[PDB]
Formats: C-alpha cells, structure tokens, sequence
C-alpha cells in the first residue's frame, strides 16, 4: 500500500499535516514532485532560506516511498514554510486555508515560468468571453506555473446598474473558492448557488455607477469563466457574533456538476481529499480524509495515525476544505 | 460639504456571501481596507483575512501592490484554530 505515511505533530501543526496530506494525494502535484519535474522549473539554486519547493518535494517523495504506518517528520519543510511566511514561526495553531494559501503562493513563485514580471486597458469593445480571454492572457504574463496549471480558475463578476442597465464585467483569477454556508438540509450545491446568486447592492452598499455618475442600486453576480483542474472549496464556517459555524453541509463524493455556474454553456468533479477541523474556533484539531490516487480507497490521516475508512464516513460536519478534481 | 468618497470601488464578499462596497484608493493599505470592513461588518481587523487571486493580502501592502482594480472582489474569511 502506497503513500500511507503519518506525519508527526510538531506542536500544534495538525493544520499543516492535514493540508500536506491533501496535497500529497493531489495526483498531478504529487507526480510533479516524484518525477522531479520542479527541477526543470526552478531558475537557480536555493539556499537555507529559500528551499521551499525542494523541501516540499522531498516530503512528498518520502511519503510515497514509505511502508504503511511509517511516521515521517516534516520539521525540515516547516523550517522552509516559516522562512517564506513568518506567521508560521513557532508552535501556535493556525488555520489550514491560510496555510494552503501561503504554501501554494511560495511554491508557485519559486516555479513561476515568468522570470521578470511585466508592469491596464479599455476592453469595452470586446464581447465578454473575449474580454475574459484577454484578462486571462494578461494574468498568465505575470503568473504561469505548474502549480497554477492545477488550481487556477477565473471568476466573472457582472455588476448591473438598475438605472441605466449598464453591466460592467470584471474577471478575477482564483485559486480556491470560499463559499458561504447557505440556508435544515444544506447541500454544497446550495452553498454554490448562494455564492453565485444575484446580490442586490443597496443602501450603504450602493456602488457608484460609472455611467450615471452617482450611487445606484446595482445587482452583482458571479459565474465561473474558467474551471480549474483542481477545485478547492473552502466553507466559511464563521458565524455572525465570532465563533465556528458547525452546519452539516452535504457535499457529493463524485459528480459535483457545476455546469449551472459556468459563464458559458467540463465542470464535473470528483472529491479526493477533505481537510476537517474539529472543536472550538480556538483549540481545535485538524485531520484529513484522502482518497489514494492508485487504489481509490479512503484513509483518515490524523497526524501520526493513518487508518482505513469507508467512503461512507467521508462526509461529516467537520469538513472545512474540499479538494475536487475534474472527472 | 462631506469628505469625498474613494475614487475607486471594490467589493468584499462577507461571511454570509453577501457583498459590501468599499470606497478606496489604489494607495490604501490592507490595514485601511480591514478598518473599512470593521466599520461595515463589526469584525476586528486582527481576525480578518482577505483573499484575492489566491493571495492572502498582507498588512503594509497597498491595493496597488496587488494590482487590485475597480470592481474586483476580496474574499473575507476568518480562522479555525
Ligand atoms: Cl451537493
Ligand atoms: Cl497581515
Ligand atoms: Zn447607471
């Protein structure tokens, strides 16, 4: 059995182990590491303060060459991530999505195919899809890596003035989607429908219409212009008061079909990993449930302990990040 | 006679997925932005994280540093720890 190594907790580092296992079971990212394809994309050597991709790929290689129930230490890797992002120095608990964002940022910068980034323009003459394509091209001039090949999509936001009827569109890249908890019996599709719903911006939220030249009630709506190969869904388990929102969100393990949210008319995903947070907003504990890319069986990865589980045990109210791969 | 509104507007997707509209300048720092979110949402700046184009926006940097333009959306999330 392959890739079934535990990761030693180093002192409140469950958040880091959870994400690492989710990444370890991200098949193409794992393969980029095992095939050492990153060595082609690094532009020069590292030193002791800059070897983030090196240490991340070596941890991955170690996990994928282990025997089941081996326990691997990610202490070297932690040294590199806290050098890149000093909020991770020391041994306080941290948020798994915050860690994900910083880690993928450092990995991407280090393997960015763009070695000297370029330094805006009026695209009103273009149809929407072509404006999207041009904005994507522009983003790729600055950010273009194997890591972005996997996680990056593009959101279209349409802002329509209820007075002159002008719809302003903007296209924002994304590397994950943080989704609101919707609604009883909440599904992930309800949460994505809430994310993308027409949102009426009125009262103290009236935008200034760039044609009426005053504050106007506008309708703002999202759709997905480009779907990423790996879609990370972050559930905003934060209630208004602050404390953790523990709602059971029913997400599917296969056939998450997001075609309804597309900007135009390949938006079917299968789950392969979950980062779980259990406990109080502070003092909680992270685990991961991951589908092995080779066998399709699920395992719970809880720091040192890797145990088998049924797929029926994957969906729980503690799920916090969902890792989906295009079918 | 009022102080002027910011020259550019951006949105923030709040904890319930509804948007707020912020009056800002390119030169505003992320701390200024977090202060505006505090005004609208009542969430302490020290609990806020703002995501845009996969980047978590860092204090000390400006909107301009991240090439955040008109009508972009910042995604507001807190922490589970
Ligand atoms: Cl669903
Ligand atoms: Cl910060
Ligand atoms: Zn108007």
């Amino acid at each position: 059995a392959q890739g079934l190594a535990g990761l030693r907790n180093l002192g409140n580092t469950c958040f880091m182990n959870s994400i690492l296992q989710c990444l370890s079971n991200t098949r193409e990212l794992r393969d980029y590491c095992l095939q050492r394809l990153y060595m082609r994309d690094l532009h020069h050597g590292s030193n002791a303060h800059t070897a983030l991709v090196e240490e991340f790929a070596k941890l991955i290689q170690t996990i994928w060459t282990s025997s089941p129930n081996d326990v691997v230490s990610p202490s070297e890797f932690k040294t590199q991530i806290q050098r890149y992002a000093p909020r991770f120095v020391g041994y306080n608990q941290q948020d798994a999505q915050e860690f994900l964002r910083f880690l993928l940022d450092g990995l991407h910068n280090e393997v960015n195919r763009v070695t000297l980034r370029p330094k805006p323009e009026n695209l009103d003459h273009l149809p929407d899809d072509e404006k999207g394509r041009q904005m994507w091209r522009k983003y790729l001039e600055r950010e273009d890596s194997r890591i972005g090949d996997l996680f990056v999509g593009q959101l279209k936001s349409s802002l329509t003035c209820t007075d002159c009827g002008y719809c302003s569109t903007v296209f924002d890249p994304f590397w994950d989607l943080s989704l609101p908890i919707a609604k009883p019996e909440v599904t992930l599709m309800d949460c994505m429908r809430l994310f993308t719903k027409e949102d009426v911006l009125d009262g103290d939220e009236k935008p200034t219409c760039c044609r009426c030249r005053g504050r106007k009630r506008c309708i703002k709506k999202f759709s997905i212009q480009r779907f990423p190969k790996i879609l990370v869904l972050h559930l905003k388990r934060f209630s208004e008061s602050t404390s953790k929102l523990t709602t059971f969100v029913n997400f599917p393990l296969r056939d998450l079909d997001l075609r309804e949210f597309a900007s135009e008319n390949h938006a079917v995903y299968n789950l392969y990993a979950v980062s779980n947070h259990s406990g109080t907003t502070m003092g909680g504990h992270y685990t991961a449930y991951c589908r092995s890319p080779g066998t399709g069986e699920w395992h719970t990865f809880n720091d040192s302990s890797v145990t088998p589980m049924s797929s029926s045990q994957v969906r729980t109210s503690d799920a916090y990040l969902l890792f989906y791969e295009l079918a | 006679g009022l102080v002027p509104r910011g020259s550019m507007q951006i949105f923030v997707n709040t904890l319930t997925g509804t948007h707020i509209t912020l009056e800002v300048e390119p030169s505003d720092t992320i701390e200024n932005v977090k202060a505006k979110i505090q005004d609208k949402e009542g969430i302490p700046p020290d609990q806020q994280r703002l995501i845009f184009a996969g980047k978590q926006l860092e204090d000390g940097r400006t909107l301009s540093d991240y090439n955040i333009q008109k009508e972009s959306t910042l995604h507001l999330v807190l922490r589970l720890r």
